[PDB]
RNA sequence: GUGGGAGAGGGUGGUGGAAUUCCCGGAGUAGCGGUGAAAUGCGCAGAUACCGGGAGGAACGCCGAUGGCGAAGGCAGCCACCUGGUCCACCCGUGACGCUGAGGCGCGAAAGCGUGGGGAGCAAACCGGAUUAGAUACCCGGGUAGUCCACGCCCUAAACGAUGCGCGCUAGGUCUCUGGGUCUCCUGGGGGCCGAAGCUAACGCGUUAAGCGCGCCGCCUGGGGAGUACGGCCGCAAGGC
């Protein structure tokens, strides 16, 4: 088991209903990959520094899981399958390298 | 004729010639010019002067569409890039802004021999 | 020779490894979306090396730009 | 990779006495552990030559230590091998 | 051994944006390109310049360094997995288990070879345009192998620090990367520069020795003939030793 951080950027549109459907496939998929969600941060939709998928915004979802290394990649795959999923960046956790303080 | 009033002015500088393209707010050309449109046909198209004339030709032609103010966009380096920038400003057309947008790769295609061994 | 208060001075504490702090990272990019040298960042060899890795993460997430157009010329 | 526990279970499983960490028996056990795990990696990633050098080295050191036992205590030596599973 | 650290070290999968080319749509018109000057070339079957959509290949801007990693060749977008080396601290364990290393085995830039794939840009040969006294060149427009991937060969090089490996000893100064400390500074490992003594034909080298010493390997013995001939070994060949 190792600790990561799953980043996901979704279609900045979609009704309150669909948005929850993706989060349904996420959770579902997550578990299926030994995903122990130790945290989350649904930062919401934000204006991107550049258009991603033709749109000038995206809906950001941040987590913090612990799971079997041998599957991180697989999980990552499964996630990207959905269309409303435009970005998936899983970064191995790390202690904050404080600076200027 | 069609009446735009406000649009864009692209300046494509080259060590071989300069060419200007005026466009509607959506980037569709309305008129254009270049060292070749005006008299020049050899190595003079590159001249800062040729660029000047090309720039003024462009503006006037775009006056016929009743255009008044433009947003200048510059691309490339080239003897006579700046003359164009100036030729426009001093030509009825109100230059709202100037922006350099010369394309530069994050290193992808191997240059022709003539443009290698750089850096 | 690049003396206008290094970006580190005019700033407080911050996690150099936080790829989401746009408001802070944004500071290390120039007029263009280019990563400022050390003469401007003020950071150190080791710090700057982590800034880069961080920023490049931000960019991929769309939170930060790769390139900007220059307004003037 | 190789976690502390995995490592420990090995050191303890081979120590000559409690507290033994650097005895020829232990060392050779540890190496044999790395060697096996590494040879496994190279079965898949055949082109990873750089790592393979590391393997050549480990196999070296093991051989020289094992050679030492052979010379000092021909018994502990036949002991170790039979235990681990080396020499053919 | 335990606890920490840095890194473009290697392998596999994934993935991001910039640019080029091509295709599609829009808008728009007479040239564009290119040079010393030109022409070949491309464009009214509408090019160039501009906006939007798409496909594909290859390489990773800034950071970036006078920097880092590796035994060498060499290694640079970002993410995960697998994996090598290495440095410091603690003095905790073994107890000379060490150094070198003919032969062997493995690795080994580029080009090149084989089978299959891929092919955007670039480009031997080649087709053309210029230039010239000529121009089987330099310049310009094209362009096939190749460059890219896989698997297998080839084994070379200004494969260079033109400096074999290991260990001990011999002033300092200064910049730097990375670790520990009582953190002005001290201390360990790496990268630079100036230099004591000393060395050197000189140039220069100088705790990163080309100094003072020991151990082991490799190699040299005037130039041309010649890295040729012959033999042997290796290679599909080219060709290597
Ligand atoms: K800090
Ligand atoms: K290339
Ligand atoms: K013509
Ligand atoms: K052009
Ligand atoms: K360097
Ligand atoms: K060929
Ligand atoms: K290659
Ligand atoms: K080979
Ligand atoms: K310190
Ligand atoms: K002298
Ligand atoms: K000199
Ligand atoms: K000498
Ligand atoms: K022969
Ligand atoms: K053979
Ligand atoms: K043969
Ligand atoms: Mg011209
Ligand atoms: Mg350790
Ligand atoms: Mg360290
Ligand atoms: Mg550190
Ligand atoms: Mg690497
Ligand atoms: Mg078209
Ligand atoms: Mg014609
Ligand atoms: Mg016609
Ligand atoms: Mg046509
Ligand atoms: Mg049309
Ligand atoms: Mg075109
Ligand atoms: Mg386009
Ligand atoms: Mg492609
Ligand atoms: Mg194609
Ligand atoms: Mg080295
Ligand atoms: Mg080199
Ligand atoms: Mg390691
Ligand atoms: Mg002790
Ligand atoms: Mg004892
Ligand atoms: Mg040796
Ligand atoms: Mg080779
Ligand atoms: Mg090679
Ligand atoms: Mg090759
Ligand atoms: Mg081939
Ligand atoms: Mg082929
Ligand atoms: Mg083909
Ligand atoms: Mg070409
Ligand atoms: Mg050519
Ligand atoms: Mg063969
Ligand atoms: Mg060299
Ligand atoms: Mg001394
Ligand atoms: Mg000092
Ligand atoms: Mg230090
Ligand atoms: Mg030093
Ligand atoms: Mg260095
Ligand atoms: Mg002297
Ligand atoms: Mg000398
Ligand atoms: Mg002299
Ligand atoms: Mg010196
Ligand atoms: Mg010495
Ligand atoms: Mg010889
Ligand atoms: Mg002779
Ligand atoms: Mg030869």
């Amino acid at each position: 088991m190792r600790r990561y951080e799953v980043n996901i950027v979704l279609n900045p549109n979609l009704d309150q209903s669909q948005l929850a459907l993706e989060k349904e496939i996420i959770q579902r998929a997550l578990e299926n990959y030994g995903a122990r969600v130790e945290k989350v941060e649904e930062l919401g939709l934000r204006r991107l520094a550049y258009p991603i998928a033709k749109d000038p915004q995206g809906y950001f979802l941040w987590y913090q899981v612990e799971m079997p290394e041998d599957r991180v990649n697989d999980l990552a795959r499964e996630l990207r399958i959905r269309d409303n999923v435009r970005r998936v960046m899983v970064v191995k956790s790390q202690e904050p390298f404080l600076a200027n303080a | 004729k069609r009446q735009v009033a406000s649009g864009r002015a692209y300046i494509h500088a080259s060590y071989n010639n300069t060419i200007v393209t005026i466009t509607d707010p959506d980037g569709n050309p309305i008129t254009w010019s270049s060292g070749g449109v005006i008299g020049y046909k050899g190595s003079r198209k590159g001249t800062p002067y040729a660029a000047q004339l090309a720039a003024l030709d462009a503006a006037k032609k775009a006056m016929a569409y009743g255009m008044q103010s433009v947003d200048v966009i510059v691309r490339g380096t080239g003897a006579g890039r700046e003359q164009a920038i100036r030729a426009l400003q001093a030509s009825g057309l109100q230059v709202k802004s100037i922006v350099d947008d010369t394309p530069v790769p994050h290193n992808g295609c191997r240059p022709k021999k003539k443009f290698r061994k750089a850096s | 020779p690049s003396r206008k208060a290094k970006v580190k001075a005019t700033l407080g504490e911050f996690d150099l490894r936080d790829y989401r702090n746009v408001e802070v990272l944004k500071r290390f990019l120039s007029e263009t979306g280019k990563i400022l040298p050390r003469r401007r960042t003020g950071l150190s060899g080791k710090e700057q090396r982590i800034l880069a890795k961080t920023i490049k993460r931000a960019r991929i997430l769309g939170l930060l730009p790769f390139t900007e157009k220059l307004v003037r010329k | 990779p190789i976690t502390k526990e995995e490592k420990q279970k090995v050191i303890q499983e081979f120590a000559r006495f409690p507290g033994d960490t650097g005895s020829t028996e232990v060392q050779v056990a540890l190496l044999t552990l790395r060697i096996n795990r590494l040879s496994e990696h190279l079965k898949v990633h055949k082109k990873d030559h750089h790592s393979h050098r590391g393997l050549l080295m480990m196999v070296g050191q093991r051989r020289r230590l094992l050679r030492y036992l052979q010379r000092e205590d021909p018994e502990r030596y036949r002991a170790l091998i039979e235990k681990l599973g080396i020499r053919g």
